[PDB]
This record gives C-alpha cells, structure tokens and sequence, in this order.
C-alpha cells in the first residue's frame, strides 16, 4: 500500500482531468443501465399495445442515448490515453535524470541490461494501473454504489445476506493478490537478469566467438530463460485465477439468498416474485464487486514493477557541498596531502599519497601495473572521494569546489577510450560544442587525426559505429586526444593516451603537442618512459606509494626503481 | 398444538374427477403456505401444488398444469385440491403441508410447520 | 507461419486450454436456467427435496465451471510462456552466430527489444488466442443459430450490418500495423540513449554534457509516447464507433421487427428473447475484432523477430567443411585483398607470405596499417574480397569453424572480460582445464600474484568488462585466458600496451619459455620486444612493407627503419 500511495501521487498533477473522466464515466454508467430499460420499455409501450405510431419517437430517444454513450466512450479514452502517457513519460524522465546524478560506482557493479529493463519493461508495466484500468475502476465504484442503493430499495433483510458474502470475496482476493505480486516482482527481476546477459554478450560477441563460448553462453542463458518461464507461468496463473474462483463464490451466495429468500416468503414477509427479483438486483452488484476485485489482482503487476522503478529513484546520488565555490581564473595548482583510498574499503589501494604540482608544470606519473596511477586521476576528477587526506586544486579543497567547475577546469583522456555512434565532427565537438569547424580541423591536424578523417566516406560527417570501432585502436585514441585538447582545460590528464599509437606517430605529435600544452598543467601516465623523460617532475609510484620523485637525469644517476624501470625497456 | 386430517381418496377411472379435503384443527394464527405432494410406493418426497396466501399465486407441477387446482377456506380452516381429467400415471399417496406464523416471532428463530395424515388416490 | 512451429511441441496444452474454456462457458450459460429451477420449481412449489436436488447440482456445475476456468488459465499460461521461452532462446542462438556486420544492421539496442519486447507481444497473442480461439466463434455461431430459430426474416438485418464492421477492422489492419512498428522502433532509440549513457558515463560527467544527454533522452522519450498515442488513438476511435454500429443493430431489429409484428410475421413474445441473443452475437463479434487488434500489434513484432531469424551470418561453415582435430600452425596468406566496405579503398592489398610451424613472427607498422585486421583473418572473424588465407596448407573457409577456432587463441587489442569469477573467465579458453593448468597460465601472465592477494582468490568477483581491475591487470588476465586454451596458433594484439617495462619483460621471456611449438604472432610497437621473434612482418598503408630479419629490414624496409629511428 506504501508503493501504491507513491504511484498514485503521479496522478496528482492530473486531478482536475481525472474528475472529468469520473464525471463522464458516471454518465456512461447511468446511460448503460437506461439502454436495456428503454429496450424493455419499448416492448411494453409500442409492441405490447401494438401502437407503432410512438415507435419512431422512442427509437430517436434510444438512438441519441447510443450516440451520446459512444461519444462519451471516445471522449473518455482520448483524454485518458494522453493522461496515462504523461505519467509514463514522467516516470521514464525521472529514471534517466536520476542516473545522471547517481555515482559512477553503481554503473560498474550493476548490469546495464537490468537498468535498460527498468526504464522500458518495468515502466511499460505500470500502464495496467493507468488508461482503461482507471476507467474500469471508476465505472466499477459507481455501478457498485448504484446497485447497493437499489438492493436496499428492494429488500433490506436480503441485502445484508449479499453483503455478508463480501468479506469472503475480499479474503480470497487478498490471498491471490499477495501471490500475484510475489511471482510478478520475481518475474521482473529475472527479466532484468536475462536483459543483462543479452546486453553484455552482444557487446563482446567477438570474444565469445574467439573462445567458442557460444554453447557455454547458451546454457548460461537457458538457466535464466527457464527461471523466467517458470516464474512467468506462476504469475500468469495467479493473474487470472480470481475470475472463475469468484463465480464459485457468487453461486454459494445465490444458493444462500435462495434459502434466506425462501425462508422470508414462508414467514409471510415477502413473495416468490421478490426472490426472483432480488437475484436480478444481486447480479448488478456482484458484477462490479468481482470486476473491482479482479482489478486489484491486475494492479499487483504494476505495483511489483513500481518497486523496481522506485528502487532506482531512492539511490544516494552525488551531491555538492551547500557552501561549494566555483573556480574563477584557473591557473593549475594541483596538490595531494597525505591521501589514502580503497575501492572495497577493506584493502587500501593508495597509501599517504602526498605531492605538489605548481601551475603550468608538465608532470609525469609512472609505476607498475595496478600501482594506483589511474586511482590518483579518478580522485582528482572526483569520481570517488578520499578516505583520509586532502586534494587541493588552486589552493581550495576538491570537496569545497563544485563538481561543475572542477570538471570544467580538468580534462581527461581515459585509459579505456570511449567514443560515440555519431559523426567524427560531433565526437570531437563533445566537451566544447562551441568550437568552429576550423578549430576542429586544426586540432585534428595537430594530433595526426585529420589524415584518416579525410580518407573516410563522408569525412568529418562520417557516422561512426558503436563506440567508434570502425577505426583502428590507435586512431580511436587520437580522436580522444583531439576531443580533450578541443575542450581546452587548464589541467589535462593523459592516462595511457598513446597505448595503441605507434612510436613514430607519437614522436610526430609530441613536438606539435608541446606548443598547445604550454601554459597548461598536465599529468601524463605512460609505460613508454622514454617519452615522459622531458617532464618537469616524474612521480614514481609502487604498491600504492610514492617511492621516488624528481627529474629523469636525477632519478637515473640514483640507480633506484625508476632506473630499474627505464633499463627494463631495452 | 395443530393437527391435519386427510379425507376424500378413492378409485376413479381415467378421465374422471375427484376432490381432496385437508381439515386443520388447532391454535392457527395465519397460514402463509398450503402444499400438496404425491409419494409413490418407493419414492421420498415430490411437489404437485402450492398456495402463497400473501399474493394468491398458485405454482403447479409440469405434468399437472391445467388439471389440478389448489384452494383454501379461511372460515372453515380447510385446504382443498380439485383433480380433473385424471390419468392413470398419477396413482400415488397424497399428503398435506401447512406453514403457520404466530404473534411476535423471534428475530432469527422461525415459527412452526405441520403435516397431514395421508390418503391413497387410485386411478386406472 | 515459421513462428507457429514454436507452439507445436506444446500442442496438448494448446488444445486443452480452449477445450477447458468450453467447459467453463457451458457451465456459465447453465447458471440462469439452474437458478430458475431452484426458485420457480423448488421454492415456489415448497418441496424442500427439490431445493437441495437443484442446490447440489448448481454448486457442482459451478465447481466444474471453476475447474474448467482455472484449467483454461493454467494450460494457456504453459503453452504461451513455453512458446516465448523457446523463441527467445532460438533468437539468442542466432544472435550468437552473428558477426559484427550482422549486429551493425540490427543495432545492438534494437536486438535487445527484438529478443524480449517483440517476443512478449507474440507470446501475449498466443495467450489471448488459446483462451478465446473457440469461445469467440462458437458463441457467434451459436448466437446466430438462436437468432435464426426465433425469426429467419429478422436475421437478414444482421447480415446488412456486416459491411461497416468489416470495413472498420480492415482500416485498423492497414493503418494499425506500421504505427505499432514505430513504437517498437522508438523503444530501440530509448534503449540506444540509455545504453550509450551507461556504457560511457565517465565521458558524459567529464565534459559536463549531462544536460545534453537529458535532452538527448527527452527527445527519444517524447518520440516514444508520440508513437504510442498515435497507434492507440486508432483503437479509442474505432472501438466506440464499432459499439455505435453494434447498438444501431438493435434499433434496426426494433424497426424491422415493428414491420414484422405489423404484418404478423413475428410474435410479441419472441422479441423479448431475440433482444438477449442479439447482444450475444454483438459481444462475440467484438472478441473477433479484439484478436485482430492483437494481430496488428503482433504482426509488427513478427516481422522484426523473423528478419533476425532469417538473417544469415557474414561467416558461415561449409557443408563439406573438413574436421580439424590436429593442427601444426602453417599460417599462409595467398594474394589477400580485404575491404571493410565496398565504397572504401582496400584495407589490405597484395598480401602474400607464409609462416613455418612453431615460429614466432613480430607484426609491426604504423597506426591503421592493417595489423589487427590481418590477424582477424586467421580465426575467420573476416574473409578476404580477393585471395585466400590458409592454416596447415588448407583454406580457412573449407574447415569446420569450432575445430579451427579451437586451435587458435587471441589476446585482443581492447581487452574485454565477462561478469562472474576470475576462475570462470580463465576457463573461457578450456572448460576441461585443471586448477594446476589455470594457475600455470596466470603465473606466465604474472597476474597469479594479484589473484592470490585478493580475499576471495581465484573465485573473486569480475564486473562487466573487468572494470573492477586496472588496465594492465585485465590485460594480464586476457593473456592468461588465451594460454589456458593451449593453442597451436597464438595472436597477441599489442600484448603489453598497459603493462610496465619490468612486468613486460617477465611476460615476454615467460612466453618464449613455455609457448614453444606454438606459432605465435606478436603485434608490437617496440623494437626490443620485436627482436625476440624469429622473423619480422612489417606493414605500411595496407600493403606488406617487408618480411624478414631485423638486419634485412634495417637495410631495405623504409617504414621499419622509420619505426627503429623513433626509438633508437
Ligand atoms: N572500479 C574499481 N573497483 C575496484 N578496484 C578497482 C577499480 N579500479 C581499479 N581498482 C583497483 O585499484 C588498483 C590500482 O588500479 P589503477 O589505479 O588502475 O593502477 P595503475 O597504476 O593505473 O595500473 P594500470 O591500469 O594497470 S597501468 C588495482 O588493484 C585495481 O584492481
Ligand atoms: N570495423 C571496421 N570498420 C571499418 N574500418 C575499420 C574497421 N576496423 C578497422 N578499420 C580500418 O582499417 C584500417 C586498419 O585497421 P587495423 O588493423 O585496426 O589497424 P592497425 O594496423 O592494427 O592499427 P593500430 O591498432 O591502431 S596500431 C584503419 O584505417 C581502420 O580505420
Ligand atoms: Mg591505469
Ligand atoms: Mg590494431
């Protein structure tokens, strides 16, 4: 009921429009009962007395009734369809907007396919609480109220007998509805699981094909697919088990009121005709009572899916400090003060990391595999927060500078290159959308990107494939380098930016890159120690600790761990 | 203390007519139901004719229809059933049943019910 | 027609479900007649012996109706869900057989919808069918039979109202079908927006294009609801218009019936019953219309599902494909010419060379030479436009794909790990592999030391793509994965790009010691690592620049010297 209250809150901006829907459906309900009444009247007024002179008049009244009933149904459906889709749109919007606020850590640990299921499959599942579901509820509650007042108008004594069977109908609804939500929430979570497999397997199908894992992934899929078929059948059975079960309950009541009615007739209270009439009036009460009870079983499918939607909507999102400052006139004074960090929060990754970088200095970060180089960078980007220590940009703490201004001043060329399924121009325009075509073409020329871009079928307007894989790995890195330089950041980070770029091309760029890097603070992570030897400062990391620091020639004559790394190259 | 006496049952040939009397004696307040039922040598209970004194509507068996007519005398306190154009198929033991409603009956607890003696009606 | 075969193994439940609906319906139609016999014959006559006689019978027919009702629901739920589960697995089986060019046609985001949402629409159609496949026509035929029995002349106007009805559901078929396709096409776009955002959230945050992506989604979300309101407005107009024609039939019956009674062709008592069975014909007609509303929604999904099933992969095994249980490693390229697209220039051209078994060949060249592309021809990931690729003096196309790929192991340039455990991911090469075998492979890859340092050890959790590990860590895991497979041909695409010089040395020297007899191809950017090889293969602008020893290439191969100078 807690999730229902929250879900029904999405209807609050549509209150006035929902009142109209109720006003129209009540008129549709009073016309829906006036129609067989008029059919019954015409037989008794024009057919029985055989005076067909009145027939065209009654036919015209009955015709206007049908014309009004059909027009009201259309009016109800039309306004409700747009009303329901505005709610579904808001729920989808709220989901996507939430993910943009939610921390990076979530996306890495949770399967992407499951999130995709929650946005489409789960939000499309809350449609069975909207549209015609609201109309049938509104139509049910009016007819139920209409019949119950007509029952007591016939016989008060027998009305209590028909009302005494209601707690049994509510009880069996409560048993079935609880089981419906049980297997339907389970169906939706196994669906997200299956969606996670399909998504991950397609994105890396090459690796599955290369290692002949096609069969092993099929049997991996078959485990979740069989689980989905098993729980789906249970949820489907419980969804429609209530209507034939209620017809059995109605028959128990019909026999009960026949017994009670027969008893009252023998007590000289009513007649045999009254029993035959009350069974007719009970039918116009049982119909909405069974319909509303079945609707309660049907809304459990939306209620279970709503939980999965709300689960995403209540995740502790990335928030800025209440008194957070914006970095004005950036210079590039990067500093780390006894910084400690761990991802699992058990085994430490970074241990007492303390160093200072003055503005404009081209600093090199070097060390072994899994030293903590990328970790230092992700902490400077504030993707994760320090366990104990301080990161100071331009003399202000990272937690005190707003995430907007920090990421505006700092640019990054990530270890794993991520591109988009659009034109080369748009991929380079990302970060700085207010960059002229001349600026883009000049930057691409500087990083030796322009050469292969011109060779493409449409040039800069060539729409790239998913993650821009229609290019060589090195060519993808060159585009990422261009995109970062176009963003024009005062602090630039080049984490393994030329892993797949050949030493010949790397030498050609380094010369032109220096001109468009002077007056900018930079952190260069590289295992090609020979390229970063010209740096103003070389930070040597090992097992999450700064073992050595200083210039190349100073560290070489020291015959330390930097020397051990440099000599290992040949 | 109410008792019902049954009289007027004899051998009548096919197509004939015979009237059946059902005299009721006791502290009768108001009769709400009057019924007649036939029982064959090896059968439990059936339904031939019924009278509801509140409206006067008479409900007869499917085979009877326009043959038997059930009536009740208020002053004489005697129930009647007129049998006309009798066919040999309805050769059975005929019984009487009456429902009485007394002054101030409890909210849920019902009043009384009374049965007849039984007289054989033979038709060939 | 092809999708109907998916219900064939569950035909017993498929025939029982509508049969159980008949059992429920015959019991529901007997409800007013049995309730009449308890009051008009039981209560009215006063005989308590008939009150219970009808009383027990009414509860027994309701019980049979309940058993029939729940049975129909149970049997329909089985066969429909089993139809879908079998179709979902056969689609994923086809998806696994696809090449990247096949996955590029049906966008990755669209294939997600096709394998879930599109199957769901067909599964729901089978569910709705199984229930009212016999209930809707039998009540319609049984209804008109009861209308004819009362009056044949009055049953003529019932035929006169069929033309606007038939024209209305034909209009719902022609206009409907493409509009439901556009909903399924709009779901592919909302999938595309959320997918690109999930897979690359760090780039969005880094460049602060969060508001841009919110607008990117809003445009896809607004286009999705516009596709829904446009296709469903078609029914919110047709259904009330149908209801109107249905109710106009009642007026037509009263008008013509009025003419009939005026001419003594019909009885006054007969019209009282005719009014009831006429509404039954109209109600049943709506059910035959409702299946068409489900058919138009499913027809769009059927096309999308069938085109995926009917799509042939870019790389297909021959009918006379030779079984390759044992390989030597005789990799050869016979005037190989490859192109990624017809419009593009040759990606590879004039590629003619041979590699002796067990030999180590260093593959070098500038960015975009065709190194990764050249290697992809060996495990038949791609096929040349002209020329042929041969393994053991045999055309790679003429051999069984699982047999060939089973003997070749690769370490891709962009290392991708899968969700599960480290142990599971290393067993990707060989499933039958021993714990001593996987440890030996990780020991050669120098990753063993890290795996044991973790609290869960080899059973430690691996996230999607191996995001919970460092660049070179997942790279060292990719090396170890390939080693487990024990190949006869090994491919190493810049094997240690994210690995430090110290660990790089330990891996390279470790490989030379234990990968003896295996024909190893090592793509590199470093001359010192290249010198370890028996022969060097140099590529420049798609064509083979040179092939031979370091000395030969320093005096003849211009791009090899160009690469050499940039380091020494
Ligand atoms: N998202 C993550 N979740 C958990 N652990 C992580 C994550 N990212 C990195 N690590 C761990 O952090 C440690 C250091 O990682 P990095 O900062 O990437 O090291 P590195 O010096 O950049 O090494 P490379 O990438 O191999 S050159 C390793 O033990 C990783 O397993
Ligand atoms: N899937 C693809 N679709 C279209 N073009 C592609 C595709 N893959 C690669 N190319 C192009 O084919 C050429 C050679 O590709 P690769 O073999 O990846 O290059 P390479 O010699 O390995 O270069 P690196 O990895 O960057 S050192 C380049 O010009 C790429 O742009
Ligand atoms: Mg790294
Ligand atoms: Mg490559």
């Amino acid at each position: 009921t807690a999730t229902l209250r929250r879900l029904l809150g999405y209807l609050r901006p549509h209150t006035f429009t929902l009142i109209m829907v109720f006003v129209f459906v009540t008129v549709s309900s009073i016309l829906g009962v006036l129609s067989p009444y008029l059919i019954g009247k015409t037989i008794d007024v024009v057919f029985v007395p055989r005076r067909f002179d009145l027939l065209p008049r009654y036919m015209l009244i009955l015709g206007t009734i049908y014309a009004l009933t059909s027009l009201l149904f259309w009016l109800q459906g039309k306004i409700m369809l747009t009303l329901s889709q505005d709610v579904v749109f808001r729920l989808r919007k709220e989901l996507f907007e939430k993910l943009q606020r939610v921390p990076v850590g979530f996306f890495d640990r949770t399967p992407h396919g499951d999130i995709i299921s929650r946005v489409i499959n789960d939000v499309d599942n809350i449609n069975n609480v909207l549209g015609n579901s609201i109309i049938q509820f509104f139509s049910g509650i009016v007819t139920l109220a209409g019949a119950v007042i007509m029952m007591f108008r016939v016989n008060v004594i027998l009305s209590l007998v028909t009302l005494s069977i209601v707690p049994l109908t509510v009880l069996i609804t409560q048993i079935v509805s609880s089981q419906t939500r049980k297997y339907f929430y389970e169906n939706q979570r196994v669906l997200g699981q299956l969606n996670g497999i399909i998504e991950e397997d397609i994105s890396g199908l090459t690796v599955i094909k290369l290692f002949t894992r096609e069969e092993k992934e099929m049997e991996k899929f078959d485990r979740v697919n069989e689980s989905l078929r098993k729980v789906g059948t249970k949820a489907q059975i419980f969804s429609g088990v209530l209507p034939p079960l209620m017809n059995m309950v109605n028959n128990l009541g019909f026999a009960l009121i026949s017994g009670f009615g027969g008893w009252l007739a023998l007590k000289d209270i009513i007649t045999v005709g009254t029993i035959a009439t009350f069974i007719g009036y009970s039918r116009q009460f049982t119909r909405p009572l069974n319909e509303l009870s079945n609707q309660f079983n049907m809304i459990q499918m939306a209620l279970a899916s709503a939980e999965r939607i709300f689960e995403i909507l209540d995740l502790e999102e990335e928030k800025d400090d209440p008194d957070a400052v914006e970095l004005r006139e950036v210079r590039g004074e990067i500093e780390f003060k006894n910084v400690w960090f761990s991802y699992d929060k058990k085994k430490p990754v970074l241990k007492d990391i303390t160093f200072h970088i003055k503005p404009g200095q081209k600093v090199a970060l070097v060390g072994p595999t899994g030293s903590g180089k990328t970790t230092i960078v992700n902490l400077l980007m504030r993707f994760y927060d320090v366990d104990r220590g301080q990161i100071l940009v331009d003399g202000i703490d990272i937690r005190k500078i707003k995430r907007s201004s920090l990421r505006s001043s700092i640019g990054i060329v990530l270890q794993d290159t991520i591109l988009f399924s659009t034109t080369v121009k748009e991929n380079l325009k990302y970060g700085n959308p207010g960059a002229t075509d001349e600026e883009i073409k000049e930057a691409a020329k500087l990083t030796h990107s322009d050469h292969f871009i011109k060779h493409l079928p449409e040039g800069y307007e060539t729409v790239l494939t998913d993650n821009g894989e229609d290019l060589s790995q090195g060519q993808r890195q060159l585009l990422a380098i261009t995109r970062a330089f176009l963003a024009n950041p005062k602090i630039l980070i080049l984490d393994a930016a030329t892993s797949n770029v050949d030493t010949k091309t790397e030498k050609s760029i380094q010369a032109a890159m220096w001109k468009l890097m002077e007056g900018k603070t930079s952190i260069i992570i590289a295992h090609r120690l020979n390229t970063i030897k010209n740096a103003d400062l070389i930070i040597v990391l090992r097992d999450g600790e700064i073992v050595e620091m200083g210039k190349h020639d100073e560290l070489i004559q020291k015959r330390g761990f930097y020397y051990e790394l440099f000599t290992s190259q040949y | 203390q109410v008792q019902l006496v049954e009289s007027g049952g004899g051998s009548v040939q096919a197509g004939g007519s015979l009237r059946l009397s059902c005299a009721a004696s006791g502290n009768i307040h108001h009769i709400s139901y009057l019924g007649w039922f036939r029982q064959a040598p090896g059968k439990e209970r059936e339904g031939v004719a019924a009278l509801w004194t509140k409206d006067g509507n008479t409900y007869y068996a499917d085979s009877v229809k326009g043959r038997f007519t059930v009536s009740l005398d208020n002053a004489k306190n005697t129930g009647y059933l007129q049998m006309n154009s009798l066919k040999p198929e309805d050769t059975a033991l005929y019984y009487c049943a009456a429902a009485d409603t007394g002054s101030d009956t409890p909210l849920w607890d019902w009043v009384y019910w009374y049965w007849g003696q039984g007289t054989q009606v033979t038709v060939s | 027609k092809t999708l109907a075969r998916y219900l064939k193994p569950y035909w017993i439940f498929a025939v029982l479900a509508p049969l159980f609906m008949v059992v429920e319906v015959i019991c529901d139609l007997s409800q007013p007649t049995l309730l009449a016999r308890i009051v008009d014959e039981g209560i009215a006559r006063g005989d308590f012996s008939l009150v219970l006689k009808t009383g027990i019978l009414m509860l027994i027919v309701a019980l049979i109706g309940a058993v029939g009702g729940i049975g129909c629901t149970v049997f329909a739920s089985y066969a429909s869900q089993n139809f879908g589960a079998d179709l979902r697995r056969d689609l994923f089986r086809k998806v696994l057989s696809f090449s990247i060019s096949n996955v590029n046609r049906f966008h990755t985001s669209s294939l997600i919808t096709r394998l879930t949402n599109d199957v769901t629409q067909l599964q729901n159609l089978v569910m709705m069918l199984l229930r009212i496949v016999v209930r809707a026509p039998l009540l319609f035929v049984g209804g008109i039979v009861m209308a004819v029995s009362i009056n044949v002349k009055l049953s003529s106007v019932l035929i006169f109202l069929i033309p606007p009805i038939v024209l209305l559901f034909v209009w719902l078929t022609k206009k409907g079908n493409p509009l439901f396709r556009k909903i399924q096409e709009s779901t592919d776009e909302v999938n595309r927006v959320v997918r690109e955002n999930l897979l690359g959230v760090r780039v969005v945050r880094a460049f602060r294009r969060e508001e841009y992506e919110n607008e990117n989604f809003r445009k896809a979300n607004e286009s999705l609801r516009r596709s829904i309101i446009s296709a469903f407005s078609l029914i919110v107009f047709a259904l009330p218009l149908f209801i109107f024609i249905v109710n106009m039939g009642m007026i037509a019956v009263l008008w013509f019936g009025g003419v009939l009674v005026r001419n003594n062709q019909m009885e006054i008592g007969s019209i009282m019953a005719y009014t009831n069975y006429l509404m039954q014909i109209m109600f049943s007609l709506m059910m035959i219309g409702n299946i068409l509303n489900f058919i138009v929604r499913a027809s769009a999904s059927a096309k999308r599902v069938l085109e995926v099933l009917n799509e042939k992969p870019a790389i297909e095994e021959a009918d006379n494909a030779l079984a390759l249980p044992n390989v030597e490693g005789s990799v050869s390229f016979e005037n190989v010419e490859f192109r990624y697209f017809e419009n593009t220039d040759p990606v590879l051209s004039g590629v003619n060379f041979s590699v002796k078994p067990g030999s180590l060949v260093a593959v070098l060249g500038e960015t975009g030479s065709g190194k990764s592309t050249l290697m992809n021809l060996i495990p038949r990931l791609i096929d040349p436009e002209r020329g042929r690729v041969e393994v053991d003096e045999l055309d790679v196309r003429t051999v069984k794909l699982k047999d060939l790929r089973g003997h070749i192991s690769a370490v891709p340039q962009e290392t991708v790990l899968f969700s599960g455990t480290i142990k599971e991911n290393l067993k990707w090469g060989r499933e039958d592999a021993t714990d001593d075998e996987i440890v030996e492979a990780a020991k050669i890859a120098q990753i063993h030391d890290f795996i044991i340092s973790l609290p869960e050890g080899y059973d430690s959790r691996v996230e999607r793509g191996g995001r919970n590990f460092s660049g070179g860590q997942k790279q060292r895991l990719s090396i170890a994965r390939a080693l487990v497979k024990k190949p006869k041909v090994l491919i190493l695409d810049d094997c240690t790009s994210s690995v430090d010089p110290i660990t790089e040395k330990r891996i390279l020297d470790g490989l030379k010691r234990y990968t003896k007899g295996c024909t190893t191809f090592i793509i590199t950017q470093k001359i010192p690592t290249a010198l370890l090889a028996d022969k060097i293969l140099v590529l420049h602008e798609g064509k083979v620049a040179g092939f031979g020893t370091h000395k030969e290439l320093l005096e003849h191969c211009k791009p090899y010297r160009e690469i050499y100078e940039s380091q020494f």
